[PDB]
Protein backbone atom coordinates (compact mmCIF):
# COMPACT_ATOMS: atom_id res chain seq x y z
CA UNK A 1 0.00 0.00 0.00
CA UNK A 2 0.96 3.98 -0.42
CA UNK A 3 3.69 5.74 1.58
CA UNK A 4 1.31 8.79 -0.41
CA UNK A 5 -1.84 7.51 1.65
CA UNK A 6 0.42 6.75 4.81
CA UNK A 7 1.68 10.47 4.96
CA UNK A 8 -2.28 12.00 3.84
CA UNK A 9 -3.60 9.89 6.95
CA UNK A 10 -0.23 10.73 9.17
CA UNK A 11 -0.91 13.44 12.32
CA UNK B 1 -5.29 43.44 3.54
CA UNK B 2 -6.89 40.89 1.98
CA UNK B 3 -8.73 37.80 1.05
CA UNK B 4 -8.55 35.58 4.05
CA UNK B 5 -7.62 32.18 2.10
CA UNK B 6 -4.98 34.17 0.51
CA UNK B 7 -3.78 34.97 4.44
CA UNK B 8 -4.04 31.23 5.23
CA UNK B 9 -2.27 29.34 2.86
CA UNK B 10 0.49 32.45 3.24
CA UNK B 11 0.76 31.44 6.53
CA UNK B 12 0.22 27.78 5.56
CA UNK B 13 3.76 28.09 3.25
CA UNK B 14 6.07 25.82 4.27
CA UNK B 15 9.83 26.55 5.60
CA UNK B 16 12.58 26.17 3.31
CA UNK B 17 14.86 22.98 3.53
CA UNK B 18 18.19 22.53 2.21
CA UNK B 19 19.61 20.18 -0.63
CA UNK B 20 22.56 19.34 1.18
CA UNK B 21 24.92 17.51 -1.08
CA UNK B 22 27.04 14.87 0.34
CA UNK B 23 30.34 16.94 0.80
CA UNK B 24 32.15 13.21 0.63
CA UNK B 25 30.76 12.18 -3.16
CA UNK B 26 32.65 13.96 -5.66
CA UNK B 27 30.84 16.21 -8.12
CA UNK B 28 28.83 14.30 -11.35
CA UNK B 29 26.00 14.35 -13.23
CA UNK B 30 24.67 11.32 -10.82
CA UNK B 31 25.63 13.05 -7.63
CA UNK B 32 24.07 16.43 -9.07
CA UNK B 33 20.40 14.27 -9.52
CA UNK B 34 21.13 11.66 -6.48
CA UNK B 35 20.53 15.80 -4.96
CA UNK B 36 17.69 17.06 -6.64
CA UNK B 37 16.01 13.40 -6.24
CA UNK B 38 16.77 13.46 -2.57
CA UNK B 39 15.37 16.87 -2.24
CA UNK B 40 12.19 16.64 -4.22
CA UNK B 41 11.77 13.35 -2.23
CA UNK B 42 11.57 15.22 1.13
CA UNK B 43 9.67 18.51 -0.17
CA UNK B 44 6.54 16.01 -1.62
CA UNK B 45 6.56 15.08 2.07
CA UNK B 46 6.49 18.53 2.64
CA UNK B 47 3.73 18.76 0.75
CA UNK B 48 1.67 16.56 1.73
CA UNK B 49 1.63 18.53 4.47
CA UNK B 50 0.97 21.87 3.16
CA UNK B 51 -2.01 20.24 1.01
CA UNK B 52 -4.18 19.52 4.17
CA UNK B 53 -3.81 23.06 4.85
CA UNK B 54 -5.87 24.40 1.78
CA UNK B 55 -9.37 24.83 2.63
CA UNK B 56 -11.34 22.18 1.62
CA UNK B 57 -8.12 19.74 0.39
CA UNK B 58 -8.87 17.28 3.92
CA UNK B 59 -12.87 16.98 2.83
CA UNK B 60 -12.16 14.71 -0.07
CA UNK B 61 -11.95 11.28 -0.29
CA UNK B 62 -8.67 10.07 0.36
CA UNK B 63 -8.43 8.52 -3.16
CA UNK B 64 -9.20 12.19 -4.47
CA UNK B 65 -6.54 14.11 -2.17
CA UNK B 66 -3.52 11.77 -3.88
CA UNK B 67 -5.15 11.64 -7.01
CA UNK B 68 -4.70 15.51 -6.79
CA UNK B 69 -1.18 15.29 -5.42
CA UNK B 70 -0.07 12.23 -8.33
CA UNK B 71 -1.06 14.49 -10.94
CA UNK B 72 0.16 18.26 -9.60
CA UNK B 73 3.47 17.11 -7.18
CA UNK B 74 5.89 18.64 -9.84
CA UNK B 75 4.25 21.30 -10.58
CA UNK B 76 4.22 22.47 -7.12
CA UNK B 77 7.96 21.79 -6.99
CA UNK B 78 8.73 23.21 -10.17
CA UNK B 79 6.59 26.69 -8.90
CA UNK B 80 8.75 26.62 -5.60
CA UNK B 81 12.13 26.41 -8.10
CA UNK B 82 10.85 29.45 -10.11
CA UNK B 83 9.29 31.60 -7.10
CA UNK B 84 12.64 31.48 -5.11
CA UNK B 85 14.76 32.23 -8.64
CA UNK B 86 12.92 35.74 -8.85
CA UNK B 87 15.61 37.91 -7.82
CA UNK B 88 18.70 35.92 -9.40
CA UNK B 89 19.22 36.06 -13.46
CA UNK B 90 19.67 32.75 -15.16
CA UNK B 91 20.05 30.73 -12.33
CA UNK B 92 17.54 28.27 -10.40
CA UNK B 93 17.28 28.07 -6.68
CA UNK B 94 16.22 24.73 -5.89
CA UNK B 95 17.89 25.07 -2.56
CA UNK B 96 19.83 28.37 -0.83
CA UNK B 97 22.94 25.88 -0.87
CA UNK B 98 21.52 24.25 -4.46
CA UNK B 99 21.64 27.39 -7.28
CA UNK B 100 22.40 25.65 -10.89
CA UNK B 101 24.07 28.14 -13.42
CA UNK B 102 24.02 26.59 -17.42
CA UNK B 103 27.38 25.64 -16.33
CA UNK B 104 26.46 22.66 -13.43
CA UNK B 105 22.65 22.56 -15.86
CA UNK B 106 24.95 21.20 -18.45
CA UNK B 107 26.65 19.11 -15.99
CA UNK B 108 23.65 17.45 -15.01
CA UNK B 109 22.40 17.09 -17.88
CA UNK B 110 19.50 19.55 -17.19
CA UNK B 111 20.27 22.74 -19.79
CA UNK B 112 17.06 21.98 -21.60
CA UNK B 113 14.67 21.08 -18.62
CA UNK B 114 16.18 23.86 -16.98
CA UNK B 115 15.75 26.18 -19.61
CA UNK B 116 12.05 26.04 -19.64
CA UNK B 117 12.10 26.62 -15.66
CA UNK B 118 13.86 29.65 -16.61
CA UNK B 119 11.27 31.02 -18.77
CA UNK B 120 8.65 30.46 -16.27
CA UNK B 121 10.83 33.24 -14.11
CA UNK B 122 11.16 35.70 -16.89
CA UNK B 123 8.01 35.65 -17.62
CA UNK B 124 6.40 35.92 -13.51
CA UNK B 125 9.72 38.45 -13.12
CA UNK B 126 7.88 40.82 -15.77
CA UNK B 127 4.75 40.33 -14.04
CA UNK B 128 6.60 41.07 -10.60
CA UNK B 129 4.65 37.88 -9.22
CA UNK B 130 3.98 38.44 -5.30
CA UNK B 131 4.15 35.60 -2.51
CA UNK B 132 0.48 35.78 -2.22
CA UNK B 133 -0.11 35.43 -5.99
CA UNK B 134 2.41 32.38 -5.56
CA UNK B 135 1.01 30.70 -2.98
CA UNK B 136 -2.57 31.17 -4.49
CA UNK B 137 -1.17 29.64 -7.80
CA UNK B 138 0.24 26.82 -6.00
CA UNK B 139 -3.09 25.56 -4.53
CA UNK B 140 -4.75 26.21 -7.84
CA UNK B 141 -2.14 24.14 -9.64
CA UNK B 142 -3.32 21.17 -7.31
CA UNK B 143 -6.92 21.91 -7.61
CA UNK B 144 -6.80 21.88 -12.01
CA UNK B 145 -4.58 19.33 -11.95
CA UNK B 146 -6.57 17.33 -14.61
CA UNK B 147 -6.56 13.68 -13.07
CA UNK B 148 -8.37 11.18 -14.95
CA UNK B 149 -9.55 9.39 -11.70
CA UNK B 150 -11.18 11.98 -9.59
CA UNK B 151 -14.60 10.25 -7.47
CA UNK B 152 -15.87 13.40 -6.23
CA UNK B 153 -15.89 15.86 -9.53
CA UNK B 154 -18.33 18.38 -7.91
CA UNK B 155 -16.07 18.62 -4.59
CA UNK B 156 -12.96 19.39 -6.88
CA UNK B 157 -14.70 21.62 -8.85
CA UNK B 158 -16.12 23.18 -5.42
CA UNK B 159 -12.26 23.66 -4.55
CA UNK B 160 -11.15 25.05 -7.84
CA UNK B 161 -13.77 27.90 -7.27
CA UNK B 162 -13.23 28.85 -3.80
CA UNK B 163 -9.38 29.31 -4.86
CA UNK B 164 -10.11 30.79 -8.18
CA UNK B 165 -12.61 33.10 -6.03
CA UNK B 166 -9.83 33.90 -3.89
CA UNK B 167 -7.42 34.76 -6.39
CA UNK B 168 -9.64 37.19 -8.31
CA UNK B 169 -10.60 39.12 -4.70
CA UNK B 170 -7.34 39.29 -3.73
CA UNK B 171 -6.30 41.42 -7.44
CA UNK B 172 -9.73 42.87 -7.60
CA UNK B 173 -8.47 44.20 -4.16
CA UNK B 174 -4.72 44.81 -4.66
CA UNK B 175 -4.17 45.41 -8.49
CA UNK B 176 -6.92 47.91 -9.15
CA UNK B 177 -4.93 49.35 -12.32
CA UNK B 178 -5.14 45.63 -13.82
CA UNK B 179 -8.64 44.23 -14.13
CA UNK B 180 -7.16 41.37 -16.33
CA UNK B 181 -4.35 40.81 -13.39
CA UNK B 182 -6.36 37.20 -12.39
CA UNK B 183 -6.49 35.97 -16.00
CA UNK B 184 -3.02 36.69 -16.56
CA UNK B 185 -1.72 34.69 -13.92
CA UNK B 186 -4.17 31.78 -14.97
CA UNK B 187 -2.69 31.96 -18.53
CA UNK B 188 0.88 31.08 -17.02
CA UNK B 189 -0.47 27.54 -16.17
CA UNK B 190 -0.37 25.85 -19.39
CA UNK B 191 3.59 26.87 -19.55
CA UNK B 192 3.89 25.19 -16.25
CA UNK B 193 2.14 22.15 -16.81
CA UNK B 194 4.58 21.93 -20.34
CA UNK B 195 7.22 21.91 -18.31
CA UNK B 196 5.96 19.83 -15.70
CA UNK B 197 5.56 17.58 -18.39
CA UNK B 198 9.08 17.70 -19.65
CA UNK B 199 10.57 17.01 -15.95
CA UNK B 200 8.98 13.98 -14.99
CA UNK B 201 9.88 12.60 -18.47
CA UNK B 202 13.10 13.38 -18.15
CA UNK B 203 12.77 12.09 -14.50
CA UNK B 204 11.33 8.76 -15.57
CA UNK B 205 14.36 8.28 -17.99
CA UNK B 206 16.63 8.36 -15.56
CA UNK B 207 14.53 5.80 -12.79
CA UNK B 208 14.47 3.74 -16.34
CA UNK B 209 18.50 4.63 -16.89
CA UNK B 210 19.14 2.80 -13.46
CA UNK B 211 21.79 4.83 -12.20
CA UNK B 212 20.57 7.39 -9.97
CA UNK B 213 18.72 6.11 -6.81
CA UNK B 214 15.50 7.35 -5.52
CA UNK B 215 13.72 7.26 -2.27
CA UNK B 216 10.43 5.49 -1.88
CA UNK B 217 7.53 8.43 -1.84
CA UNK B 218 9.87 10.36 -5.11
CA UNK B 219 9.37 7.21 -6.83
CA UNK B 220 5.76 6.13 -6.14
CA UNK B 221 4.83 9.76 -7.36
CA UNK B 222 7.07 9.15 -10.59
CA UNK B 223 5.17 6.00 -10.78
CA UNK B 224 1.82 7.38 -10.87
CA UNK B 225 2.09 9.36 -13.91
CA UNK C 1 -25.39 40.84 -28.32
CA UNK C 2 -22.23 41.02 -27.57
CA UNK C 3 -18.33 41.52 -27.96
CA UNK C 4 -17.02 42.87 -31.63
CA UNK C 5 -13.96 40.66 -31.27
CA UNK C 6 -16.18 37.84 -30.37
CA UNK C 7 -18.40 38.76 -33.53
CA UNK C 8 -15.35 39.13 -35.62
CA UNK C 9 -13.87 35.66 -34.84
CA UNK C 10 -17.45 34.10 -35.32
CA UNK C 11 -17.90 35.32 -38.74
CA UNK C 12 -13.89 34.77 -39.36
CA UNK C 13 -14.09 30.78 -37.96
CA UNK C 14 -13.30 29.19 -41.62
CA UNK C 15 -15.74 26.65 -43.33
CA UNK C 16 -15.40 22.44 -42.27
CA UNK C 17 -12.96 20.24 -44.62
CA UNK C 18 -13.50 16.96 -45.38
CA UNK C 19 -10.52 13.90 -44.63
CA UNK C 20 -11.61 12.46 -48.11
CA UNK C 21 -9.89 8.74 -46.73
CA UNK C 22 -8.36 7.48 -50.66
CA UNK C 23 -11.39 5.02 -51.20
CA UNK C 24 -8.97 2.66 -53.18
CA UNK C 25 -6.90 2.32 -50.36
CA UNK C 26 -7.55 -0.83 -47.88
CA UNK C 27 -8.16 -0.04 -44.14
CA UNK C 28 -4.98 0.23 -41.95
CA UNK C 29 -2.74 2.64 -39.31
CA UNK C 30 -0.66 3.54 -42.49
CA UNK C 31 -3.93 4.70 -44.30
CA UNK C 32 -5.61 6.37 -41.36
CA UNK C 33 -2.39 8.38 -40.08
CA UNK C 34 -2.01 9.08 -43.53
CA UNK C 35 -5.64 10.57 -44.00
CA UNK C 36 -5.46 12.88 -40.58
CA UNK C 37 -2.26 14.03 -41.63
CA UNK C 38 -3.09 15.10 -45.35
CA UNK C 39 -6.18 16.37 -43.18
CA UNK C 40 -3.86 18.56 -40.53
CA UNK C 41 -1.79 19.70 -43.75
CA UNK C 42 -5.00 21.07 -45.17
CA UNK C 43 -6.35 22.80 -42.45
CA UNK C 44 -2.92 24.59 -41.25
CA UNK C 45 -3.54 25.93 -44.79
CA UNK C 46 -6.88 27.39 -43.44
CA UNK C 47 -5.26 28.27 -39.90
CA UNK C 48 -2.98 30.38 -41.29
CA UNK C 49 -5.92 32.16 -43.34
CA UNK C 50 -7.52 32.36 -39.87
CA UNK C 51 -4.66 34.31 -38.18
CA UNK C 52 -4.40 37.15 -40.41
CA UNK C 53 -8.43 37.67 -39.43
CA UNK C 54 -7.49 37.74 -35.67
CA UNK C 55 -7.46 41.75 -34.60
CA UNK C 56 -4.08 42.46 -34.38
CA UNK C 57 -2.12 39.55 -35.72
CA UNK C 58 -1.04 41.07 -38.91
CA UNK C 59 0.37 44.13 -37.12
CA UNK C 60 3.25 41.69 -35.75
CA UNK C 61 6.66 41.30 -37.34
CA UNK C 62 6.22 38.01 -39.90
CA UNK C 63 8.97 36.53 -37.67
CA UNK C 64 6.73 37.00 -34.64
CA UNK C 65 3.62 35.58 -36.98
CA UNK C 66 5.49 32.54 -37.91
CA UNK C 67 6.39 32.29 -34.03
CA UNK C 68 3.05 32.02 -32.64
CA UNK C 69 1.97 29.69 -35.09
CA UNK C 70 4.45 27.22 -35.14
CA UNK C 71 3.77 27.23 -31.00
CA UNK C 72 0.18 26.86 -31.10
CA UNK C 73 -0.81 24.92 -34.44
CA UNK C 74 -1.54 21.77 -33.09
CA UNK C 75 -3.78 23.04 -29.60
CA UNK C 76 -5.35 25.24 -32.24
CA UNK C 77 -6.26 21.44 -34.70
CA UNK C 78 -7.29 19.91 -31.61
CA UNK C 79 -9.62 22.51 -30.49
CA UNK C 80 -11.66 22.09 -33.28
CA UNK C 81 -11.75 18.08 -32.84
CA UNK C 82 -12.79 19.11 -29.67
CA UNK C 83 -15.66 21.41 -30.74
CA UNK C 84 -17.08 19.10 -33.47
CA UNK C 85 -16.96 16.39 -31.00
CA UNK C 86 -19.05 18.19 -28.25
CA UNK C 87 -22.74 16.41 -29.28
CA UNK C 88 -21.26 12.85 -30.02
CA UNK C 89 -20.11 10.51 -26.87
CA UNK C 90 -16.86 8.61 -26.88
CA UNK C 91 -16.14 9.95 -30.53
CA UNK C 92 -14.14 12.42 -32.26
CA UNK C 93 -15.13 14.06 -35.43
CA UNK C 94 -11.92 14.89 -36.93
CA UNK C 95 -13.98 15.69 -40.05
CA UNK C 96 -17.80 15.12 -41.06
CA UNK C 97 -16.45 11.69 -43.02
CA UNK C 98 -13.82 10.82 -40.32
CA UNK C 99 -15.07 9.90 -36.72
CA UNK C 100 -13.19 8.01 -34.82
CA UNK C 101 -14.32 5.71 -32.15
CA UNK C 102 -12.12 3.31 -29.63
CA UNK C 103 -11.81 0.35 -32.31
CA UNK C 104 -10.31 2.68 -35.15
CA UNK C 105 -8.22 4.77 -32.47
CA UNK C 106 -6.73 1.66 -31.53
CA UNK C 107 -6.36 0.14 -35.07
CA UNK C 108 -4.91 4.00 -35.86
CA UNK C 109 -2.29 3.05 -32.43
CA UNK C 110 -3.88 6.26 -31.58
CA UNK C 111 -6.01 5.20 -28.32
CA UNK C 112 -3.69 7.37 -25.57
CA UNK C 113 -4.00 10.52 -27.43
CA UNK C 114 -7.79 10.09 -28.53
CA UNK C 115 -8.49 9.33 -24.83
CA UNK C 116 -6.67 12.42 -23.52
CA UNK C 117 -8.42 15.07 -26.45
CA UNK C 118 -11.67 13.07 -25.22
CA UNK C 119 -10.72 14.11 -21.22
CA UNK C 120 -10.98 17.96 -22.84
CA UNK C 121 -14.33 17.16 -24.68
CA UNK C 122 -15.98 16.27 -21.51
CA UNK C 123 -14.43 19.38 -20.01
CA UNK C 124 -16.30 21.18 -22.16
CA UNK C 125 -19.33 19.78 -22.30
CA UNK C 126 -19.66 19.75 -18.33
CA UNK C 127 -19.03 23.35 -18.93
CA UNK C 128 -21.67 23.57 -22.13
CA UNK C 129 -18.84 25.76 -24.85
CA UNK C 130 -20.59 27.66 -26.91
CA UNK C 131 -18.95 28.73 -30.05
CA UNK C 132 -17.82 32.06 -29.15
CA UNK C 133 -15.85 30.68 -26.52
CA UNK C 134 -14.72 28.53 -28.62
CA UNK C 135 -13.51 30.62 -31.59
CA UNK C 136 -11.91 33.26 -28.33
CA UNK C 137 -9.92 30.41 -27.09
CA UNK C 138 -8.54 29.61 -30.07
CA UNK C 139 -7.34 32.96 -30.91
CA UNK C 140 -6.28 33.15 -26.87
CA UNK C 141 -4.18 29.91 -27.20
CA UNK C 142 -2.90 31.11 -30.21
CA UNK C 143 -1.48 34.50 -28.38
CA UNK C 144 -0.56 32.41 -25.14
CA UNK C 145 1.56 30.22 -27.03
CA UNK C 146 5.07 30.49 -24.94
CA UNK C 147 7.06 30.95 -28.28
CA UNK C 148 11.21 31.37 -26.59
CA UNK C 149 11.50 33.20 -30.27
CA UNK C 150 9.27 36.53 -30.30
CA UNK C 151 10.84 39.68 -31.15
CA UNK C 152 8.24 42.21 -29.84
CA UNK C 153 7.16 40.68 -26.21
CA UNK C 154 5.12 44.06 -25.87
CA UNK C 155 3.35 43.56 -28.95
CA UNK C 156 2.48 40.01 -28.31
CA UNK C 157 1.22 40.58 -24.47
CA UNK C 158 -1.06 43.45 -26.09
CA UNK C 159 -2.36 40.74 -27.97
CA UNK C 160 -3.07 38.42 -25.35
CA UNK C 161 -4.72 41.46 -23.80
CA UNK C 162 -7.28 42.34 -26.22
CA UNK C 163 -8.08 38.76 -27.11
CA UNK C 164 -8.47 38.34 -22.68
CA UNK C 165 -10.71 41.01 -22.34
CA UNK C 166 -12.81 40.00 -25.17
CA UNK C 167 -13.48 36.44 -23.11
CA UNK C 168 -14.18 38.92 -19.92
CA UNK C 169 -16.45 40.92 -21.78
CA UNK C 170 -18.24 38.51 -23.31
CA UNK C 171 -18.51 35.78 -20.31
CA UNK C 172 -19.93 39.40 -18.03
CA UNK C 173 -22.53 40.49 -20.67
CA UNK C 174 -23.81 36.67 -21.37
CA UNK C 175 -22.98 34.57 -18.04
CA UNK C 176 -23.88 37.33 -15.31
CA UNK C 177 -25.07 33.95 -13.44
CA UNK C 178 -21.08 32.59 -12.96
CA UNK C 179 -18.52 35.81 -12.73
CA UNK C 180 -15.84 32.95 -12.81
CA UNK C 181 -16.90 31.70 -16.02
CA UNK C 182 -13.97 33.59 -18.14
CA UNK C 183 -11.55 31.97 -15.28
CA UNK C 184 -13.08 28.61 -15.83
CA UNK C 185 -12.04 28.56 -19.79
CA UNK C 186 -8.64 30.14 -19.11
CA UNK C 187 -8.24 27.04 -16.63
CA UNK C 188 -8.93 25.18 -19.90
CA UNK C 189 -5.77 25.88 -21.63
CA UNK C 190 -3.13 23.72 -19.52
CA UNK C 191 -4.96 19.97 -20.31
CA UNK C 192 -5.18 21.55 -24.19
CA UNK C 193 -1.15 22.55 -24.23
CA UNK C 194 -0.55 18.87 -22.13
CA UNK C 195 -2.63 17.08 -25.10
CA UNK C 196 -1.12 19.13 -27.84
CA UNK C 197 2.50 17.74 -26.57
CA UNK C 198 1.70 14.15 -26.49
CA UNK C 199 0.23 14.77 -29.72
CA UNK C 200 3.28 16.29 -31.43
CA UNK C 201 5.78 14.05 -29.57
CA UNK C 202 2.94 10.88 -31.34
CA UNK C 203 3.54 12.50 -35.01
CA UNK C 204 7.35 13.34 -34.70
CA UNK C 205 7.38 9.87 -33.73
CA UNK C 206 5.21 8.61 -36.76
CA UNK C 207 7.57 10.99 -38.96
CA UNK C 208 11.04 9.01 -38.07
CA UNK C 209 9.59 6.22 -38.12
CA UNK C 210 9.44 6.60 -41.69
CA UNK C 211 6.01 4.59 -43.15
CA UNK C 212 3.40 7.90 -43.52
CA UNK C 213 3.83 9.97 -45.73
CA UNK C 214 3.40 13.96 -44.65
CA UNK C 215 2.89 16.94 -46.91
CA UNK C 216 5.74 20.09 -46.49
CA UNK C 217 3.44 22.25 -44.45
CA UNK C 218 2.66 19.47 -41.63
CA UNK C 219 7.05 18.77 -41.41
CA UNK C 220 7.51 22.23 -41.32
CA UNK C 221 5.18 22.40 -38.59
CA UNK C 222 6.57 19.03 -36.79
CA UNK C 223 10.54 20.36 -37.55
CA UNK C 224 9.19 23.96 -35.83
CA UNK C 225 8.71 22.07 -32.32
CA UNK D 1 12.90 29.06 -47.50
CA UNK D 2 9.55 28.41 -45.18
CA UNK D 3 6.00 27.57 -46.62
CA UNK D 4 5.04 29.12 -43.52
CA UNK D 5 6.26 32.73 -44.88
CA UNK D 6 5.18 32.10 -47.79
CA UNK D 7 1.23 31.34 -46.63
CA UNK D 8 1.86 34.41 -44.45
CA UNK D 9 2.55 37.26 -47.24
CA UNK D 10 0.33 35.26 -49.41
CA UNK D 11 -3.08 37.10 -50.81
O1 LIG E 1 12.33 19.10 -12.15
N1 LIG E 1 12.19 20.00 -11.26
O2 LIG E 1 11.72 21.23 -11.57
C1 LIG E 1 12.60 19.74 -9.99
C2 LIG E 1 13.43 18.61 -9.68
C3 LIG E 1 13.81 18.43 -8.37
C4 LIG E 1 13.42 19.30 -7.44
C5 LIG E 1 13.68 19.35 -6.12
C6 LIG E 1 13.07 20.43 -5.60
N2 LIG E 1 12.42 21.08 -6.59
C7 LIG E 1 12.64 20.38 -7.73
C8 LIG E 1 12.23 20.60 -8.98
O1 LIG F 1 -3.48 15.14 -33.06
N1 LIG F 1 -4.55 15.78 -33.32
O2 LIG F 1 -5.39 16.20 -32.35
C1 LIG F 1 -4.90 15.96 -34.62
C2 LIG F 1 -4.27 15.23 -35.69
C3 LIG F 1 -4.70 15.47 -36.98
C4 LIG F 1 -5.68 16.34 -37.20
C5 LIG F 1 -6.27 16.72 -38.35
C6 LIG F 1 -7.23 17.63 -38.06
N2 LIG F 1 -7.24 17.83 -36.73
C7 LIG F 1 -6.29 17.03 -36.19
C8 LIG F 1 -5.91 16.85 -34.93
Amino acid sequence: NSLLLHLLKSQ
Amino acid sequence: PYNKIVSHLLVAEPEKIYAMPDPTVPDSDIKALTTLCDLADRELVVIIGWAKHIPGFSTLSLADQMSLLQSAWMEILILGVVYRSLSFEDELVYADDYIMDEDQSKLAGLLDLNNAILQLVKKYKSMKLEKEEFVTLKAIALANSDSMHIEDVEAVQKLQDVLHEALQDYEAGQHMEDPRRAGKMLMTLPLLRQTSTKAVQHFYNIKLEGKVPMHKLFLEMLEAK
